[PDB]
């Protein structure tokens, strides 16, 4: 918000020193507006194939770490 | 090279045994172990026994195979594993199942056969012995008679229900739901201490689910010795066997078996003061093979 949309002088406001700095700003929303230009992706189901790759790995429940214990991590050279 | 501790077996030499009896077995040579060569067939045994029985275990598909330790005797090559078989029952029996896949894959990959090896390397094989000498009923079984394989006979009086056995516990975390899944090794659980995560560390978030366990079968099954020879005075003696897995529900009441397996001893529980144990060992048969 505040987009140079204040419309009025602001005393302790970076956005307000935006206009005499004419150091450029846009909104979130503007934000994708431009990224429109640019349009980057977001990123860059098979409930048996889910079923039989638990098979697998066991349950995928686990604790989203670098440990465990159902594989030897290396440690030494 | 590379004895085992305690036991008088080497992995690499046994394996070697095993594989070179499985090749060259012909049922000649129990033939002739058994004084029976007037009965020698020229069919029969020119073909190679156990070759030709893990070919049909290989399109039948089964995973269990019988041994016979007499033919084990009959080998020359293989008769100090018939000893090794006898005083050492779990080492070997598994070294003969490593043998029995690597042979399974080995005959798949040599002849090129179109069936896949997806099966047969994901599969578990079994061996299961049998005509392991002779019976010695169990009033002649020394204490140092303990783990080694015994051959018994008898009546089957009663058999207990199917009684689940734990083999994974699922211990699970209550802050983080750091559920781990631990596996039980000779026969102990080890309780993780903490939450095993490093970020959340709660010792009382552990609260084992019962449920969500994997459990197994064992059922115990009352045998009443009929043994060949019986010392003056002695009345009949009840042994109890303990089946595992597939043989679960196979002996019925009434049932006249010969069985073959491990013999065991358990330290029993006074139960008078907990994990107090008496220092009286109870006997039991753990089975590998029922005939
Ligand atoms: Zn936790």
């Amino acid at each position: 918000r505040s987009v140079e949309n204040i419309y009025l002088l602001k005393d302790t406001d970076i956005l307000s020193r935006a206009k005499k700095n004419y150091m450029k700003v846009w909104s979130y929303e503007k934000a994708a507006r431009f990224l429109k230009n640019l349009d980057v992706d977001l990123d860059h189901p098979t409930l048996s194939n889910l079923l039989h790759n638990e098979k697998l790995y066991g349950p995928t429940d686990r604790d989203p770490r670098t440990k465990r214990d159902d594989i030897h991590y290396f440690k030494y050279p | 090279l590379r004895i085992i501790w305690g036991t008088n077996v080497s992995i690499q030499e046994c394996t070697t045994n095993f594989r070179n009896f499985l090749m060259s077995f012909k049922y000649k040579f129990r033939k002739i172990l058994d004084e029976r060569e007037e009965f020698i067939n020229n069919t029969t045994d020119e073909e190679l026994y156990y070759i030709k029985q893990l070919n049909e275990m290989r399109e039948l598909g089964t995973s269990n195979l019988n041994l016979d330790a007499r033919n084990l005797l009959a080998y020359k090559q293989t008769e100090d594993l018939y000893h090794q078989l006898l005083n050492y029952p779990q080492e070997v029996i598994s070294i003969m199942d490593q043998t029995i896949k690597d042979c399974m894959v080995s005959l798949i990959v040599d002849n090129n056969l179109d069936y896949d090896l997806d099966e047969i390397e994901t599969k578990f094989y079994k061996v299961r012995p049998y005509n392991v000498g002779s019976c010695k009923g169990m009033r002649e079984l020394n204490p140092n008679d303990i783990d080694k394989l015994i051959n018994l006979k008898g009546l089957v009086l009663r058999s207990t229900p199917v009684i689940p056995d734990m083999k994974v516990a699922f211990f699970k975390c209550n802050v983080c739901d750091h559920t781990m899944a631990v596996e039980i090794d000779r026969g102990v659980i080890q309780e993780p201490a903490r939450c095993e995560r490093i970020d959340c560390n709660e010792p009382n978030s552990m609260s084992l689910i019962h449920n969500r366990c994997s459990f197994a079968d064992k059922q115990v099954i009352k045998l009443q010795e009929t043994p060949d020879f019986v010392p003056d005075g002695q009345t009949p003696h009840s042994i109890s066997l303990c089946v595992y897995d597939e043989l679960v529900d196979s002996c019925r009441a009434g049932d006249r078996i010969e069985v073959t397996g491990t013999f065991r001893s358990i330290p029993i529980r006074a139960n008078s003061r907990q994990r107090v144990l008496k220092s009286l060992y109870k006997t039991y048969v753990d089975v590998v093979h029922v005939k």
